């Protein structure tokens, strides 16, 4: 079915992209502490260019952090209509199959091509887990961490894990 | 001390005993990598010159990655290791010690400072003193260990006093 094949098609894309959107951030990251240690460390007007540096840095942080979360939760409602669509279809076929054993046609659809779905599905999940631990690990840039940013991971790592507990049951 | 000063980086890229490339940053901040990477970083990223032979310095590039962070400012020289691969360096700043000065992965290391080079050129022109250094050297090592590239950093507004005279 295409509609399955373009949508886990478009997912390796998209978390390819997330990835690379990651290590934009985290270089990003390393960049203001360093600035921000340099403008810690010693005045002259000078000083002012060098603080605005630090300023605009931050706002890049601040802005980054809020679009990967824009992106993985976009994955993760994607990956949840993934899965709400493919188990109910495996259910489907254990049922067929179930009948095929008292006197049914057999089932269309093979079950060969479902787990390849289903654990493409879950190799996802299990890279979008890595990926928020990661995120997560970066909230520890600073002392306060990041009270927002850091539930928004947290939030979206408890929605990746209830996907992988369905997956992972009937599988 | 003018406003006008030109605290510029000038980068000197050395490979083996040859000069393979000299480059001026205007800006605050610079970082020293293999290829310039796809992504929106508010700070300059600065590519070492691609060797021509290619070998053994390119292997040597190649484990960069993050690379290196240069910080040039009114304040002097500041710089940041970010990578695997070790680096020594020779500075004004640079403590008395017996073996090699390396660089500490996450840790800012004050390389050059223009306050003591000006306090320390002060007192030569007056005459109670020797004439103040500026030119911080980075040495690269690669697997046994070489140093294959080497880099040279110095401020526009040092050489410019001192050559005078």
């Amino acid at each position: 079915q295409l509609e399955i094949e373009n949508r886990i098609q478009g997912l390796h894309v998209d978390i390819e992209f997330l990835v690379r959107s990651i290590r934009q951030l985290k270089d990003e990251q390393d960049v203001f502490s360093f600035r921000y240690t340099v403008f810690s460390l010693k005045s002259d007007p000078h000083q002012s260019q060098q603080a605005q540096l630090v300023q605009a840095t931050a706002n890049k942080v601040d802005r980054m952090r809020k679009e990967v979360l824009d992106i993985s939760k976009g994955l993760v409602g994607r990956l949840t209509t993934l899965v709400d669509l493919l188990l109910p279809k495996l259910d489907e076929w254990k049922v067929q199959q179930a009948a095929s054993c008292i006197g049914a046609p057999p089932p269309e659809l093979q079950l060969e091509q479902l787990e390849q779905w289903l654990t493409a599905g879950a190799k996802f999940l299990f890279h979008l887990r890595q990926l928020l631990k990661q995120l997560k690990e970066m909230s520890h840039m600073l002392r306060y961490k990041g009270d927002m940013f850091g539930q928004g991971v947290d939030l979206q790592n408890a929605q990746v894990m209830e996907l992988l507990q369905r997956l992972l049951q009937r599988s | 001390l003018p406003l006008n000063s030109d605290y510029s980086l000038l980068l000197t890229f050395i490979y083996g005993g040859r000069v393979v490339g000299k480059t001026q940053v205007h800006s605050l901040d610079c970082r020293l990598v293999a290829e310039r990477s796809d992504s929106e970083s508010s700070m300059e990223q600065v590519e070492f010159p691609k060797p021509d032979p290619l070998e053994p310095t390119q292997h040597l590039l190649n484990q960069l990655d993050r690379g290196v962070l240069v910080a040039s400012n009114s304040r002097g020289l500041f710089v940041q290791r970010l990578c695997p691969i070790p680096i020594s360096w020779n500075a004004p700043e640079a403590p008395p010690g017996p073996g090699p000065h390396l660089l500490p992965s996450n840790k800012c290391v004050e390389l050059f400072k223009t306050t003591y080079f000006c306090r320390d050129l002060a007192q030569y022109f007056q005459g109670q003193g020797p004439p103040p250094k500026f030119q911080a050297t980075l040495h690269f090592w690669a697997a046994s260990q070489e140093n294959l590239i080497t880099v040279q950093m110095e401020q526009a507004f040092a050489r410019h006093l001192l050559e005078k005279i």
